[PDB]
């Protein structure tokens, strides 16, 4: 039975992120409408100490954030040595906030740890791109570490997959010079779009050297050329690397209808991807991430614990409090937009063939 | 340093 974590109060903090305002608790709510919340164990998130945190994060950013977050002074001088400002303000009570998601997805870990469950969800989690001193890309404390840092106390191979439309920066670098974590990214690619990193040549430095995996892909890919390229990959990956634990970040700026216009992927191609981990029976880590069509990221997080609990949910979007976000049509299904797939497979192809060569040496 | 956003 899977973990959720949960509480009212956790959720109303994450409400008040900058960039997603609203947004946990209308994920949280279709949920609930769902009934999906019931066939889950539901546990409270621990909220992260200094201790926690300073495993990754530095002392000197800690100590900033904390003082940029007691009133919210986003027009504090030093703001910008350590990420703050336009992707990141200074919202009151960010400190606080970012430290309950980091003690939530820690939270998720210990119950992987412990065997109270297989599949540990914080669908307000997976802030990828933290850097140890620096915010960035509305991310203030990384989370999806900190969670990796505790499944290393009992497992010694993570695989860590990151499915958001960004590059998970963050989360390669805390990781690049070890091969006991692999992060394995599948992201849009094209210099000028944040973060510019995660070229198939990225692959990791040092001890670390090939246990980086990096997929560019390009506007427009839709469900299934993107499970065919992520399918290919996990299997290498799996085959190479034999994880014995998975951190699966599922960002939904992939998405149909996003803002960001950029790929054009449905729940379903996701969920294709999210059935092929949890076919593995590994201790299962599931974050959210970006989405900033809000209604269209609720619906897809919740199809997903549908897939994670192997039920079918209702097309009718039920009565809940957000329903009329969902209007006109109140439906779960998102429709792929009419244009290009700028992806061509020869691309496609090649990519692959270069990540299977350094597999390899795994 | 990119903008995200
Ligand atoms: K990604
Ligand atoms: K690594
Ligand atoms: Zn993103």
């Amino acid at each position: 039975v899977p973990v959720y974590i949960y509480s009212p109060e956790y959720v109303s903090m994450c409400d008040s992120l900058a960039k997603i305002p609203k947004r946990a608790s209308m994920v949280h709510s279709l949920i609930e409408a769902y009934a999906l919340h019931k066939q889950m164990r539901i546990v409270k998130p621990k909220v992260a100490s200094m201790e926690d945190m300073a495993t990754f994060h530095t002392d000197a950013y800690l100590q900033h954030l904390q003082k940029v977050s007691q009133e919210g002074d986003d027009d504090h001088p030093d703001s910008i040595e350590y990420g703050l400002g336009y992707d990141c303000p200074a919202t009151e009570g960010i400190f606080d906030y970012a430290a309950a998601i980091g003690g939530a997805t820690i939270t998720a870990a210990q119950c992987l740890i412990d065997g109270m469950c297989k599949v540990a969800i914080n669908w307000s989690g997976g802030w990828h791109h933290a850097k140890k001193d620096e915010a960035s890309g509305f991310c203030y404390l990384n989370d999806a570490v900190l969670g990796i840092l505790r499944l290393r106390r009992k497992f010694e191979r993570i695989l860590y997959v990151d499915l958001d439309l960004h590059h998970g920066d963050g989360v390669e670098d805390a990781f690049s010079f070890t091969s006991k974590v692999m992060t394995v990214s599948l992201h849009k690619f094209s210099p000028g779009f944040f973060p510019g990193t995660g070229d198939v040549s990225d692959v990791g430095l040092g001890k670390g050297r090939y246990y980086s995996v990096n997929v560019p892909i390009q506007d427009g890919i839709q469900d299934e050329k993107y499970y065919q390229i992520c399918e290919s990959v996990l299997k290498e990956v799996y085959q190479a690397f034999n994880p014995k634990a998975v951190v699966l970040q599922l960002g939904a700026d992939t998405i149909a209808g996003d803002p960001m216009c950029s790929f054009n992927m449905t729940p379903v191609g996701i969920g294709k991807c999210l059935k092929y981990i949890l076919q593995w029976q590994l201790a299962t880590l599931i974050l959210g991430g970006g989405g900033f069509n809000l209604a269209n990221t609720a619906r897809c997080w919740t199809y997903l614990t549908g897939v994670i609990l192997g039920k079918t949910l209702s097309s009718e979007i039920p009565d809940h409090e957000f329903f009329t976000a969902y209007g006109p049509d109140y439906v779960l299904e998102i429709t792929p937009s009419c244009r290009p797939d700028r992806n061509e497979p020869h691309r496609i192809q090649q990519i692959l063939n270069y990540i299977k060569g350094n597999l390899k040496h795994v | 340093r990119h903008k995200k956003x």
